[PDB]
């Protein structure tokens, strides 16, 4: 899903999504694009689409 | 003829003989199948290396170079995208050197791009490449500086105009310039203010 993650937050759900794209972004032997973009994920989201936030 | 002054006219040449449609669609599959299209890349790749490193003779190549990119990608169909995928990654990076050729390369990027959805690498080049250097406030002048920082000489604009209109022909991504800044395509247009609003205080009609 790495280049579409919206199915994986659909069924697994946002905070899982964060989490396995942590777990992405440290795991060891990845390629450089799969680190990165999971990296990116975490950090910013979708952009224009799925946001990264505390709400009240 | 390898001789650097051979080899560019030797693309120009070709570029002259790229003519009809149909002859262009030769052109593509001279460097395709029986000098690669993947040399003249690589070429440019390598002068954008010695370029940025260092911070004429380079100037007749790399306009020939261009020249005739330029021509065939213009008379193509699905070819088109095969030229863009290939070119369009190391012609956005020549963009990012200074080079006097920023207009000319925005013109052949201009060519690469496509009429559908698959517009997005192109945006994003576009974006990064006005974005990148820039500290926007949160106001409307900071944005319009990065354009005006990046696209100082006229033949960086106009090649920027024509790259735009092609983008700008029917679509582009959503929230685009998202993490960097405010986002959307509304910062561009106001680019414009500062283009035609000045044109008519051109040179030179």
């Amino acid at each position: 899903l790495l280049v579409e993650i919206e199915r994986f937050f659909k069924l697994h759900q946002e905070d899982q999504a964060c989490a396995t794209c942590l777990i992405l972004a440290c795991s060891t032997c990845d390629r450089e694009v799969s680190a990165w973009a999971t990296r990116a994920f975490f950090r910013y989201g979708g952009e224009a689409q799925m946001r990264f936030t505390t709400l009240p | 003829l390898l001789p650097p002054t051979i080899y560019i006219p030797y693309l120009k040449m070709l570029q002259g003989l790229a003519n009809g449609p149909q002859c262009a669609h030769y052109c593509f599959s001279l460097l395709k199948v029986n000098v690669s299209w993947e040399h003249f890349f690589h070429s440019l790749m390598l002068y954008h290396e010695h370029l940025r490193k260092d911070l004429q003779k380079e100037q007749d190549g790399l306009i020939a170079f261009l020249q005739l990119t330029s021509t065939i990608i213009t008379w193509s169909e699905n070819a088109r995208l095969a030229l863009c995928e290939t070119p369009v990654v190391v012609i956005l990076g020549l963009l990012q050197c200074s080079i006097p050729l920023k207009a000319e390369l925005l013109k052949t990027l201009a060519a690469f791009g496509k009429s559908p959805e698959i517009a997005a690498s192109l945006w994003q080049s576009l974006e990064y490449t006005i974005l990148q250097t820039v500290r926007i406030p949160s106001g409307i002048e900071v944005e319009l500086n990065e354009i005006e920082s990046r696209c100082e000489e006229y033949p960086l604009t106009r090649a920027f105009c024509q790259l735009i209109s092609t983008l700008v022909e029917s679509s582009f991504p959503s929230n685009l310039g998202a993490g960097l800044r405010p986002p959307g395509f509304d910062p561009y247009l106001q680019f414009l203010r500062d283009s035609v609003f000045r044109f008519r205080t051109r040179a030179r009609a």
